[PDB]
């Protein structure tokens, strides 16, 4: 007789975002899945498992959450601190239970582990046939 | 999966 039913686990929700980790040694790339929250830290569990010895595994939550608006696809990011060991957003220490985090935003957790956050969507391009022309914004020289 | 919970710093 089998001793497996039903299913218990759950990942690979749907792409939306990453995390890549800024090392002098090395780097580390990171997948974020709509899955409304996210949990950093040691836990197995969490959504993002760092490499600190000492890391909190309630360490901090994110929310990821996608809505879609006129046409296009509107994600919003969501930082919370448990307040306990040390987390920093933005090069700047976190007060509010309620931060905002969106495309190039650099985080570090505990002290040392910094990386910086920035939307998957789907399949960047690369800039070798991709003009930028000025009429909307995007750029300034 | 059992983590080592949280932990000091320096």
């Amino acid at each position: 007789k089998r001793q497996q039913r039903s299913n218990k686990p759950s990942s690979e929700y749907t792409c939306l975002g990453h995390l890549v980790n800024l090392i002098p040694g090395k780097e580390q790339k990171v997948e974020i899945t709509n899955r409304n929250v996210t949990t950093i830290g040691r836990s197995r569990s969490c959504d993002v498992i760092l490499s600190e010895p000492d890391i909190s595994t309630f360490h901090a939550e994110f929310h990821l959450l996608q809505m879609d608006v006129d046409n296009f696809q509107r994600n919003l990011i969501n930082v919370i601190d448990k307040s306990r060991n040390g987390t920093f957003i933005n090069g700047n220490r976190l007060v509010k239970k309620d931060y905002i985090l969106k495309n190039g935003d650099r985080i570090v957790f505990g002290k040392s582990c910094s990386f910086l956050f920035k939307y998957a969507s789907s399949s960047s391009t690369d800039i070798e046939n991709d003009d930028e022309k000025v009429s909307s914004e995007s750029r300034s020289y | 999966n059992i983590t080592q919970p949280t932990q000091q710093s320096t």
